[PDB]
């Protein structure tokens, strides 16, 4: 099924969305 | 069946067959107004939003 | 100058080169005219009008699969002379298509490797797509591998095998064609994927959604999986690898070269714009045991070497973190010997679909190669078979009267029977 | 053992031969006079008084001796085309 | 390029062979006249097969049609499809052998059989590759199981290396339309076993059960009875002429089904048969045509498999359609009915399918099967023989002839020793 | 960053989870094909809590779906924003409960949760700090409250310190619509009191008279009353995506509103409602929203504020206001109720303040109260149950699939101890 594949860690999701290190990856910026 | 429909028109003025007919109500058209067909017609009060 | 020649014996030959040549004529942007509207030359060579034509060959013994390539859409793209037909099948047998009938049409065949391999000015190897439960794709290979040997010495033979599936078939004597093909697939190979059919109903089932499937379906995934392969060869990518290259990487004992094939991700159109596919989650699928493209568990096996080939927008640094999970994980053994087990190999071109395909668009595959001792498990559910039926001397007279003798039923039992003794002494820990 | 009657008398397996392609084709009478005698509660209550014409079938393979193909919508009249003709186009 | 030699002998087979050749020059678009009337072009790639060509765009079929009596060989040339057989192709004489074996195999057979196998010889030379031989006629009669079995014991001598195939008529229990059917049916089947390959056994109770319940018929003639039977020849070889996604010939039919060299009669089924009413309500799927191949009641010879264990069974399907639902079902079957087969050899089922369904039906099948519940047919014919000879009846019209009674003797051993060998393999 | 995964249990809490998902996805100004348009840069900055992003910058539901019969779902899936879910997370069964408590939690649905768990397993393990879980179901069926309860006992069992929300539609005196109610409401409270954080208790007869009184709608279908609910849903975690002057999230809720662990049922509260033919008329100002907040009549459960006390008392703000109004209104109705609220906890109510007012209004308000006066349906519900279970009626469709006897009385004493609870801790100085 859809679901067998892993249930995995960490979502990449965009830009505009702060998430955890969105700082640190606006530093680099 | 031409002689028995002369025989049911003849027939059709009594009291009995006005009122009641073989599975059948009597005809509805005097107590409705003319020109509006039965069962098309909705019955009733619509609810409006 | 890379180039490599295909080869396609049998029906499934004939078949799984008709769903995957039309893929090659996709990636390139190769109209069936011909034409195009130096990464094509590895199958392709060029024509002064501009016709590109398949460097491959089509083998069968009956001319009723291949005179409906001669009159379909692709009737002008391959060349008239490079599909051969007989005119007799063998018929579910392994003495006529190596003795008998396989004789009067290997001249011809022979001939055309000797003129394909003119033009060609720098050639890798060879590829082979046949069926070991036919006449014509066991028997017919049996003797033409033992010939590709001789005249060329060292160059690599890999094989896309159609195994037998564990509970469904197709033939009677299927157990009889397994074992006499066995032979010539261990010293007059290199390394040989195996898939079967089972395994891949399976998985249109309960990933696509398609509830009928049929070969069509079949062919385009096996079709996945060697343009996933070669896709090192003709697109630049952060690391290439080589079919010289990816067998050192694979196969430790000349004895030992039956991988696993798994392809992942596999879903619909529809499916897929719901989920996110990210490199972590397309190589967990392969891990699996349910999307293993051959009905065997990696549980009861230990894992050897494996190869992971990856195509789109990957970077390197989620590969590695992604792979240092799976090194975590005590469901998945590796034997003591191999301390380090992974090969990868990295390409930049997303996958390509299909028009009226049932894979969707992706932005990045993954395809891992994968040698395992849980196929000796697989060999002997064929051994309980054979000698089951062959026990009551079951349909000898068929065989014997065609030309061999009787003697190559005993020693072909005998040949793979040490084959399943050396799994299990590879699979020691030292 | 059993007395074979008319195909219109109801007796033994009527049906089939009124599935049969000759007890379609056969027309179907106008209402008569002394018709009125005849008259039942189903037949005025839920059937149709339309007079029908009759429909004459044109001629098809048969392959077994029940097969009527004439009563089939057009879909599979002509032969299929092949995996390889429907697939790779 | 891999042709099929039609052979019929005998009343019977005239009389089947106008339906056979009737039904494939409707499959291709042939008409009465000779011509060609179709669609799809895909009916003349492999036309040559049955057909052979000729001038203004004529084809003929390359059968032949052998009976010592002219009675009714009036008949079929006077049918609906009788101007397209070539007038060359007809053998006869005066003296028919009226149910009589002798006759039909030393003294008035034995010089016909000069002029039949001069056109034989004459049509096999004219083949590019010649697929094989087919022939169809009845054990019961005299001409047939006479004749047709002296050609069939000469022509394995002209042509060893090629695929010998019947459609005998046997006998059945109930019907007895001769009163020595057991001496014909005894000689043939001992001449049988060691010069043919693939054997169909067709009874006519057997098909005659089919009309009145499966077909719901009230009149089975002959005409009902011989289109199944042309049903199952033209479904056996429909992947020699065809494309399809799995084929099969007639030697990949008889190489699975035939494990050892007197195991080779076989136990015919077709599958889409229904009902006039139950036409426009049943969908043709792929597990309704299972279900009504391996059921008892759809079948062509008069033996029950369930008091047997199947050897060896063959599948031959049709039409466009899904090869998944095709390995589920017929593995769902070996699953089930565990007891119904022999254990010594896994996957008793073949496999094969076409693209071609015939016009106007959506997806066709054919039974092939072995089983050991044939060494029922034989035991009664065994059972019968031996009646009539202990009292050595009828026996001046059969030493009359030449014969002597050591046919007699040894017809009876060589069949008591083959249900002697279905019996130990059970 | 924190995030909540929604869970949709019967057909009444399918239809309020749909309705929840249309109005907060017209908050953040997503349309139903999966994309943004708005206006506003604030929307997108906390869209991790209740969506995922997809390939393609898409962005799907982190809820899933869960009914025991097949047509609720298609209902859903046909509706108006169905097409933004995610197909994997369709799960049901084929066999319906039949409004059977037994059927729903020990049967029928103890095949589905094997899959359920699954797909929760893979929305929740992979999130970066899941902060909790929100159910929204019904208490007198036997889907909405036997697999509902299932649900809530097993991820309370296999996450021990996380927040459950689990909206919950009551039964009611007036508007009965199931016969064994009483039965399937008694049986549901054993597993809610044990194995969940806050319960938020909706009256349909309180909806009715809200939308007859206060709206004046001359029709008030099953599309008002689930706006209602999700309108009131939506607004006490409008604090973990939007800024605002004091932040308060679920646990801060928690802490200042569970003083003791067996009492979190919660009454809940809209605060600018009115019709449009007083909406001319009436004058919007923090007073005015203030007294709006304690009508009676605004209550959403069928239970007096006057029949009981109070314990505590919390309001979320949205909008544009200053905050002295503020406090000294929220410390003025306490001054002036005095004699109802309890004593021997001062400062009985928290303030939030948030600077995201609804779409399509200048300020809102949401009010939630935790009170003595709930003990009323608790009673009547028990003495429902005692009257049905006097004559044991409508008992056999239990006993014959595998519910004992016993539980009835234990669910039955286990009421008796919450409304003893509730009585001992109003009276005690
Ligand atoms: N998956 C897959 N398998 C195929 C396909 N075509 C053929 N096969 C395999 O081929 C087997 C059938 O035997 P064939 O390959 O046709 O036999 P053959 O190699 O042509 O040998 P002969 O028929 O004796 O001439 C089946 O069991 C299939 O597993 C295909 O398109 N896809
Ligand atoms: N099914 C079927 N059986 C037939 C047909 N014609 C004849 N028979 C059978 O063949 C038997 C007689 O064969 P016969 O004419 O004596 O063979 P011959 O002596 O070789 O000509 C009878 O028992 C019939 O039942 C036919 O068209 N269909
Ligand atoms: N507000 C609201 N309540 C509903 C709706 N549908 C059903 N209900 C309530 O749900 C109760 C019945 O629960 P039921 O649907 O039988 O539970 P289930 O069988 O588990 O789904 C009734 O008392 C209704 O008041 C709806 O669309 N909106
Ligand atoms: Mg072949």
């Amino acid at each position: 099924k859809g679901s067998l594949t892993l249930r995995s860690h960490h979502k990449k999701y965009s830009k505009p969305v702060l998430v955890y290190s969105w700082h640190r990856d606006r530093e680099a910026f | 069946t031409f002689q028995q429909k002369i025989k049911d028109k003849k027939e059709s003025i009594y009291l009995s067959n006005r009122r009641a007919p073989l599975g059948k109500s009597h005809d509805q058209a005097p107590g409705l107004p003319k020109g509006m067909d039965t069962t098309n017609t909705t019955f009733g009060t619509a609810v409006i939003k | 100058m890379r180039e490599c020649i295909s080869i396609h014996v049998g029906q499934a030959g004939v078949q799984i080169g008709n769903a995957c040549w039309e893929l090659y004529c996709l990636e390139h942007g190769i109209q069936p005219d011909g034409q195009m509207p130096d990464s094509f030359n590895t199958f392709f060579s060029e024509t002064g009008a501009g016709k590109h034509v398949p460097r491959a060959v089509f083998v069968d013994l009956e001319p009723t699969v291949i005179d409906e390539v001669r009159t379909g859409t692709y009737r002008q793209l391959f060349h008239p002379e490079q599909l051969i037909t007989g005119k007799e099948d063998a018929a579910n047998n392994y003495a006529r298509g190596h003795y008998t009938i396989g004789k009067e049409i290997i001249d011809l065949v022979l001939d055309r490797i000797r003129k394909l391999a003119d033009q060609c000015t720098g050639l890798q190897g060879f590829l082979v797509f046949h069926s070991f439960g036919g006449g014509t794709g066991s028997g017919f290979t049996s003797l033409l591998m033992e010939r590709l040997s001789v005249d060329y010495g060292k160059k690599s033979k890999l094989e896309f095998s159609i195994y037998p599936a564990p509970q469904v078939s197709t033939a009677v004597v299927e157990p009889y064609n397994s074992i006499l093909t066995t032979h010539t697939t261990l010293e007059h190979s290199d390394c040989a994927f195996m898939v079967d059919n089972e395994a891949i109903y399976d998985i249109c089932r309960r990933n696509l959604d398609i509830e009928r499937p049929t070969y069509t379906n079949l062919n385009r995934l096996i079709g996945q999986i060697v343009s996933s392969i070669t896709a090192s060869l003709r697109f630049d990518g952060a690391l290439n690898v080589d079919l010289t290259e990816f067998q050192t990487n694979l196969v430790p004992y000349p004895r030992i070269h039956f991988p696993l094939a798994t392809y992942a991700p596999v879903i619909s159109a529809e499916k897929a714009y719901h989920e996110q596919l990210s490199v972590a989650e397309i190589t967990n699928a392969c891990f699996e045991p349910a999307n293993q493209m051959v009905k065997c568990d990696p549980r009861h096996g230990k894992y050897m070497a494996c190869c992971l080939l990856y195509r789109g927008d990957v970077v390197p640094k989620d590969v590695n973190a992604a792979i240092a999970t799976i090194k975590t994980k005590r469901t998945i053994q590796f034997v003591d010997w191999c301390p380090t087990g992974f090969k990868v190999g990295i390409n930049y071109q997303p996958p390509t679909v299909v028009p009226g395909g049932d894979l969707a668009k992706v932005q990045r595959a993954v395809c891992m190669l994968s040698n395992t001792t849980a196929i000796a498990e697989a060999w002997a559910r064929l051994d309980h078979k054979f000698d089951l039926m062959y026990a009551k001397r079951a349909f000898v007279h068929w065989y014997v009267g065609e030309g061999m003798e009787e003697g190559e039923f005993s020693e072909a039992r005998e040949d793979m029977a040490a084959l399943e003794k050396d799994y299990e002494e590879v699979g020691v820990d030292s | 053992n059993e007395n074979t009657y008319s195909n219109r008398t109801l007796m033994g397996n009527w049906n089939q031969e009124r599935y049969d392609l000759r007890n379609i084709v056969q027309p179907k009478p106008l209402p008569s006079q002394f018709g009125h005698y005849f008259e039942t509660t189903y037949d005025t209550s839920y059937n149709n008084k339309m007079p029908l014409s009759t429909h004459r079938f044109k001629r098809e393979p048969h392959w077994f001796p029940g097969h009527q193909p004439e009563l089939d919508p057009p879909r599979y009249k002509c032969t299929e085309k092949s995996t390889y003709m429907n697939s790779y186009s | 390029m891999r042709e099929i030699v039609h052979l019929q002998a005998g009343q019977c087979g005239n009389q089947i062979g106008a339906k056979f050749w009737e039904v494939i020059s409707d499959e291709h678009g042939i008409d009465p006249t000779g011509t060609y009337h179709g669609d799809s072009d895909l009916q003349l790639e492999r036309i040559n097969v049955y057909y052979n060509e000729a001038t203004g765009g004529k084809y003929v079929p390359r059968a032949v049609l052998v009976d010592l009596e002219p009675g009714t060989m009036d008949s079929v040339r006077s049918g609906p499809f009788g101007q397209i057989f070539r007038p060359d192709n007809f053998v006869f004489g005066q003296s028919g052998a009226g149910n009589n074996w002798a006759k039909g195999h030393y003294t008035e057979g034995a010089e016909l059989v000069d002029s039949v196998l001069d056109v034989v010889r004459k049509e096999a030379e004219s083949c590019d590759c010649l697929q094989g031989f087919q022939l169809t006629h009845s054990l019961g009669g005299g001409t047939g199981s006479g004749m047709g079995t002296l050609l069939i014991s000469k022509i394995r001598e002209e042509y060893p290396d090629r695929i010998m195939n019947t459609f005998s008529v046997v006998p059945s229990p109930k019907v007895s339309d001769t009163v020595v059917e057991p001496y014909n049916a005894t000689l043939s089947v001992h001449q049988l076993v060691e010069n043919t390959d693939e054997t169909y056994c067709i009874d006519n109770e057997a098909l005659y059960d089919i009309c009145f319940r499966t077909l719901k018929l009230t009149t089975p003639t002959y005409g009902d009875l011989n289109h199944l039977v042309s049903a199952t020849m033209s479904g056996v070889t429909t992947c020699l002429r065809f494309p399809g996604q799995l084929n099969a010939d007639l030697r990949k039919l008889a190489v699975n089904m035939v494990p050892f060299p007197r195991l080779h009669f076989f136990m015919p089924g077709f599958a889409p048969l229904t009902s006039r009413g139950s036409q426009q309500y049943r969908a043709l799927t792929v597990p309704e045509l299972t279900q009504q191949m391996f059921d008892a009641k759809n079948m062509m010879a008069a033996c029950d498999p369930r008091h047997g264990r199947y050897l060896t069974v063959a599948a031959v399907f049709r039409g466009r359609m899904s090869m998944k639902e095709v390995d589920e079902q017929m593995l769902n079957v070996q699953n089930k009915n565990s007891s119904y087969f022999v254990e010594w050899i896994p996957n008793n089922v073949k496999t094969a399918v076409c693209d071609i369904p015939p016009r106007g039906l959506k997806m066709s099948a054919t039974f092939i099967g072995n089983s050991t519940a044939i060494q029922e047919l034989f035991k009664r014919i065994s059972e019968q023989f031996t009646a009539m000879f202990r009292r050595k009846a009828f026996l001046h019209w059969y030493t009359g002839e030449g014969m002597d009674e050591m046919e007699f003797t040894e017809a009876e051993s060589n069949m008591n020793d083959l249900v002697s060998e279905y019996q130990q393999y059970q």
